[PDB]
RNA sequence: GACAAUGGUAGGAGAGCGUUCUAAGGGCGUUGAAGCAUGAUCGUAAGGACAUGUGGAGCGCUUAGAAGUGAGAAUGCCGGUG
RNA sequence: AAGCAGUAAAUGUGGAGCCGUAGCGAAAGCGAGUCUGAAUAGGGCGUUUAGUAUUUGGUCGUAGACCCGAAACCAGGUGAU
RNA sequence: AGGACGACAUUAGACGAAUCAUCUGGAAAGAUGAAUCAAAGAAGGUAAUAAUCCUGUAGUCGAAAAUGUUGUCUCUCUUGAGUGGAUCCUGAGUACGACGGAGCACGUGAAAUUCCGUCGGAAUCUGGGAGGACCAUCUCCUAAGGCUAAAUACUCUCUAGUGACCGAUAGUGAACCAGUACCGUGAGGGAAAGGUGAAAAGCACCCCGGAAGGGGAGUGAAAUAGAACCUGAAACCGUGUGCU
C-alpha cells in the first residue's frame, strides 16, 4: 500500500477488545501526509509522515 | 508425555509422613455472625481427607 | 543351552486379550457392561472432577505461600559418625566422600538421634542443641 | 597350562539373571522397521459416498474405513525400539554365570599364545582337531589378533573374539571355550 | 483313602488349545512337502494323529521369544452364485 | 541421563543428578520432636525408617485411544453451456 | 579479494582357490562312498536341496577424458606495542514517558525486560543501562550501525546395504504398459487385471462339423499342464444309482 518515504513507518495490525475483552481484529495506520519534497530530478509530492515532517526537511 | 499435576489442588494440601493428605476447612471466610463461637473455632483445625476422596483423586498429586 | 530355558518361576504371565470368544467371559462388551458413557470408546469423566455437584478440591480453601528463600540443610544423625574413627575431624568435604551425605544442599546439620560413643571433632554448618552436648560430654569440639 | 579364579569361574551360575541377560541381548539386536498405513495415510477419501438416509444402503463416511476392501488398518505395526536395560552388577552376574557354565561343563581349556604369521585356514583347521574341539568353539584373545580372526571365520562354528567383547548369547552359545594365557588373566581382571 | 463341594447373566480370578514369524537343538521330503478330499480314530474342551486318492516342493517336533493371533450376525466392504 | 567408543552390535566409561536415610510448620525456623497457645496442660502429625534399579501382569492420564456413523462449522478454489 | 602449483575420490573394468563315481529320477545339487579349497562357507541361477557347474564372494590391480576435494610452491596482503594526560570524540526525534495493542511460561495485574501506531521528548564519562513496581548504596555492563563457520532440521534424487517388514481382498491408488478405463462443464475422484512347462518342444497327420468345438495319434515326466493354462474349495447346477 502506502509507507512513509523518509523514514519506513508502515500500518500495523492488532486487536481491538471489549470491556469483555471480546477481540476482533483491527489496523492502526501512520499518519501519512501528501507532502511536496524536493530531490533533485525533480520536486516530487509523495507520502510522508507527520513524526519525520518534524525538525528537518526541505518543502 | 509426563502427567501434570492439578494445580489448585495442589494449594490446598500437603502430604503427611504415612501418605494422607492434610487439608483445610470449608465454611470459614465470611458471615461470622451466624455461626456459634463454638463451631467457629473448631472449623479452624485442619483435618485428613477421606478414604473416598483419596480414592477418587489421587492421580492429580502423583508427584506432590 | 540357548535350546533349553526358563524364566523364573512367577516371573512371566499371559496378557488378557478382550473382544474373542464368550469362553473368556470377557468377548462381547469387554468388561465394560451395557450402554453408558463409560461404555463408549473414547471414554468416561475427567479424573477427579465429573462435571456434576462441585468438586473436593473447588470447596475447599487455599492456604500459604511459599518462601523463595527456603533454606534445607542435608541432615546427618549421631549414629551416622560412629563409623569414624577417633580423631578424624569431619568436614563437609569427607563427609560427602566417606559415603554418609549425597547432595549438601545448603550445607549440613548434625541432629541428635542416637549415640555417639566417639571422640570426633565434627566441623558443620549447624549443630542442634541436642547434638551439641552429646558430642561435647564425649570429650571433643566442634567448629561452625 | 591352567589359570583361573574361583571367584569369576566358580561362581554357582545364576539362571534367572541368564535367562534376563540372554533375552535382552536378543530383543537388542531386532530394527522394528515395521509400518502400515491408517484411514489418515490412505489417499482418497474426504467425501462422504451414499447420502446417508434415504438410500436402503448402510450408512457410510469413507471408501478408506477400516471394513472398507483396500484401506485403513486399525492397529497395525509402528516403528518402535526393543531394547531395554538392567542394573550393571546383573550384567556383571550374567557374564560371571555364563563362564562359571562353560567351566563346570568342561568346556574351557587355556593355552599359550597363537602364533600365526600368515593367514592360513588349514593351520587352524588342524589345530583344534589336535585339541580335539565340538563343531561350536569360540577363540577368544587378549586384543584382536589378525591372523586368528582371518583364519578361522571361514569355518563353520568357529567365532573369534577378545576379552573385552564377551557377551553372554556368544558364550552361551559356544561348545567350548579356548583362552589364551593373556585373555583369562585380562577377563579375570576385567570381572571379578 | 475318608468327608464334602460342582445352575448362573453383568463381571472377577486361574489353567489351557490353535495360528504367522524368530533363536538354538534334533528331524522329514521327488521312494513324494504343504495344501485339499474321504474315513467307521484319540483327547474332559479348544483340538491332535494315522491310512487312501490327488498334488508337485517344501514342512513339522522340543524349549523359549514376539504378535496385523482365532469372526454367523455391525440395513458391515469386495467377489461369486441362487 | 545425554555424551564418547564399537558390528545401527551390546558393554565399557560417565554420578549433572534422582529416589531413600526425619519430620513438623503458611513462613521465619526448631529437630525425633514440632505446631497451636500464656502454658504439654491437652491435641494434630510423627518416632511406624527398608529402600532402590530393571522388568512380566492389572488399571489410570496425555495422544483419534475398542470399531463404524451425523445435521453441520471454518479456509482456499471451481462453476450463469 | 583475482590467478598459478601433485596426491586422493567419483564416473566403465581385469584376475580371482578347490569334485569325481554309484542308486532313484524326465532331470542330481539329494542318499552312498571316497577327495580338495578356504583372508573366499554372502547371495542368485542351474531340468530337485551346490563352499568346489555358471554369475560371484576374500584379496589385489586399473583410468584417454570430465568433475570434486585436497597438500606444498608461487600470487597476494601487511609496522605491532608502552607511556602522558589540557582539551576534543564515542551512533537523536534515538532512549524514555502518556494513550491503544502485541510479545515475553507471565490473561493489566504490584509487571520488570521487548516491539508497534499517535503525541510529547534526555544526558554526554561526575555520563548512560540492568540486578521482576519504586528509591538509596553496592556489583555487572557500555543501546540507538553490521557480518559469521561448526555442533542443528529435512529428503524430490544417486550409490551400496539391512528387516523376528507385506506376499497379489495384503504391500504404494498403481508387481499389470494406472493416476489409466472411465465419471464430471469444471476444480476433482479412481479402480480391477499375477503364475503352462525345465525347454514352445504351443498338438504334423486322420475323422464328425459351415466354423466353434471335440475324438484320436503324437510332444512331454505329466495335456482334468493345450494359452478360459500351478492347486482347485464352498455356495450353486446336473447325471446314475442302495433304503424309503
Amino acid at each position: 500500500g502506502k509507507q512513509c518515504f523518509v523514514t519506513g513507518r508502515k500500518a500495523s495490525t492488532g486487536n481491538r477488545r471489549s470491556h469483555a475483552l471480546n477481540s476482533t481484529k483491527r489496523r492502526w495506520n501512520a499518519n501519512l501526509q501528501k507532502v511536496r519534497i524536493l530531490v533533485d530530478g525533480k520536486p516530487k509530492k509523495v507520502w510522508v509522515s507527520a513524526r519525520a515532517l518534524k525538525s528537518g526537511k526541505v518543502t | 508425555p509426563k502427567m501434570k499435576t492439578h494445580r489448585g489442588a495442589a494449594k490446598r494440601v500437603k502430604r503427611t509422613a504415612s501418605g494422607q493428605l492434610k487439608r483445610s476447612r470449608a465454611f470459614t471466610s465470611h458471615l461470622f455472625a451466624n455461626k456459634s463461637t463454638k463451631q467457629k473455632r473448631q472449623l479452624r483445625k485442619a483435618r485428613l481427607v477421606s478414604k473416598s476422596d483419596m480414592k477418587r483423586v489421587k492421580q492429580l498429586l502423583a508427584y506432590k | 543351552k540357548l535350546h533349553e530355558l526358563k524364566p523364573a518361576e512367577g516371573s512371566r504371565k499371559e496378557r488378557n486379550r478382550v473382544g474373542r470368544g464368550v469362553a473368556t467371559g470377557n468377548g462381547k462388551t469387554s468388561g465394560r457392561g451395557h450402554k453408558g458413557q463409560k461404555a463408549r470408546s473414547g471414554g468416561g469423566v475427567r479424573p477427579g472432577f465429573e462435571g456434576g455437584q462441585l468438586p473436593l478440591f473447588r470447596r475447599l480453601p487455599k492456604r500459604g505461600f511459599t518462601n523463595i528463600n527456603r533454606k534445607e540443610y542435608a541432615i546427618v544423625n549421631l549414629d551416622q559418625l560412629n563409623k569414624f574413627e577417633d580423631g578424624t575431624e569431619v568436614t563437609p568435604a569427607l563427609l560427602v566422600e566417606s559415603g554418609v551425605v549425597k547432595n549438601e544442599k545448603s550445607g549440613i546439620k548434625i541432629l541428635g538421634n542416637g549415640s555417639l560413643d566417639k571422640k570426633l571433632t565434627v566441623k558443620a554448618h549447624k549443630f542442634s542443641a541436642s547434638a551439641a552436648e552429646a558430642i561435647d560430654a564425649k570429650g571433643g569440639a566442634h567448629e561452625v | 597350562s591352567i589359570e583361573l579364579s574361583d571367584a569369576v569361574f566358580g561362581i554357582e551360575p545364576n539362571n534367572s539373571v541368564l535367562f534376563e541377560a540372554i533375552n535382552l541381548q536378543r530383543a537388542s539386536l531386532r530394527q522394528g522397521t515395521h509400518a502400515v498405513k491408517n484411514r489418515s495415510a490412505v489417499s482418497g477419501g474426504g467425501r462422504k459416498p451414499w447420502k446417508q438416509k434415504g438410500t436402503g444402503r448402510a450408512r457410510q463416511g469413507t471408501i478408506r474405513a477400516p471394513q472398507w476392501r483396500g484401506g485403513g488398518i486399525v492397529f497395525g505395526p509402528t516403528p518402535r525400539s526393543y531394547a531395554y536395560k538392567m542394573p550393571k552388577k546383573m550384567r556383571r552376574l550374567a557374564l560371571r554365570s555364563a563362564l562359571s557354565f562353560k567351566v563346570q561343563e568342561n568346556g574351557l581349556t587355556v593355552v599359550d599364545a597363537f602364533n600365526f604369521e600368515a593367514p592360513k585356514t588349514k593351520e587352524f583347521k588342524n589345530v583344534l582337531s589336535t585339541l580335539e574341539q565340538p563343531k561350536k568353539v569360540l577363540v577368544v584373545t587378549e586384543n584382536e589378533d589378525v591372523n586368528v580372526e582371518l583364519s578361522a571365520r571361514n569355518i563353520p562354528g568357529v567365532q573369534v573374539t577378545t576379552a573385552q567383547g564377551l557377551n553372554v548369547l556368544d558364550i552361551t552359545n559356544a561348545d567350548s571355550l579356548v583362552i589364551t594365557e593373556a585373555a583369562a588373566k585380562k577377563v579375570e581382571e576385567v570381572l571379578g
